[PDB]
């Protein structure tokens, strides 16, 4: 859960979330929590797809850039039909580009609140090191 | 008495000293040469310096057994002595009794 309904409302205003989330009432009246939850879950799943090879999956903290990316992807997911030239689609593409840059080691995952994220041990591995005759015998 | 002057008692000569130590005769060598590294060898030598000669003795036995060149050299050196003729001589300007004892 890198973003919440509060984050979506704050980033896109409550009116737009209501309009793109209420599918049964015309005009919209309330925000459907289930739809928003599914959209946020899908955004988190995509982000994990991008970040699985460099960091641990169950992150204990959410970096701020991760919050922005999740909010953007979740909003893009709340559109049933999304055309290519829709600006929301372009924002989603830019965020996906940021994610790909992070995955390819060109961008670093920033601070969460004060501490660093937790990189995986992929680079750590070395055989073991056999150096007998060099132990001050 | 002996050469060192320690009192000698003929009572203790009837049985070997180690007879009352039947535990020793049942022991088996631990073979410390297998899996030996320079650190292990240094520890073995240092411990031997401090009075733990068991590990050092077993290591020496393994070393003798596992090296053909060293074993050949030691065997040749010892066989050199084993082939020497020997004799018992009386002390300097010994007397008739000393000559008979010799």
């Amino acid at each position: 859960s890198y973003c919440t309904l509060a984050d979506l409302i704050e980033q896109y205003s409550e009116q737009k979330i209501r309009e793109v989330s209420d599918r049964v009432n015309k005009p919209a009246t309330t925000i459907d929590t289930v739809i928003v939850d599914r959209a946020i879950a899908d955004a988190d799943s995509e982000i994990d797809l991008h970040l699985h090879g460099r960091y641990q999956l169950p992150l204990a903290s959410v970096p701020t850039a991760l919050k922005r990316i999740a909010c953007g992807l979740a909003y893009a997911n709340l559109h049933i039909v999304l055309k290519e030239e829709n600006p929301v689609y372009k924002t989603a593409e830019h965020l996906r580009k940021l994610l790909s840059g992070i995955a390819n080691g060109k961008l670093s995952l920033a601070l969460d609140a004060d501490g660093k994220p937790a990189p995986v041990a992929n680079t750590v591995q070395i055989s073991e090191g056999r150096n007998d005759w060099g132990a001050d015998w | 008495v002996d050469v060192y002057g320690n009192p000698i008692r003929t009572q203790q000569l009837r049985e070997p000293q180690t007879s009352r130590l039947a535990g020793l005769a049942k022991e088996f060598a631990q073979h410390p040469a297998k899996g030996l590294t320079p650190a292990k060898l240094a520890r073995i030598l240092v411990e031997a310096e401090q009075g733990n000669l068991q590990a050092q003795a077993e290591l020496f036995m393994d070393m003798e057994e596992r090296d053909a060149h060293l074993f050949a050299e030691m065997s040749k050196r010892k066989r050199a002595i084993l082939g020497l003729d020997w004799a018992v001589e009386p002390p300097r300007n010994a007397s008739a009794a000393e000559k008979a004892d010799a």
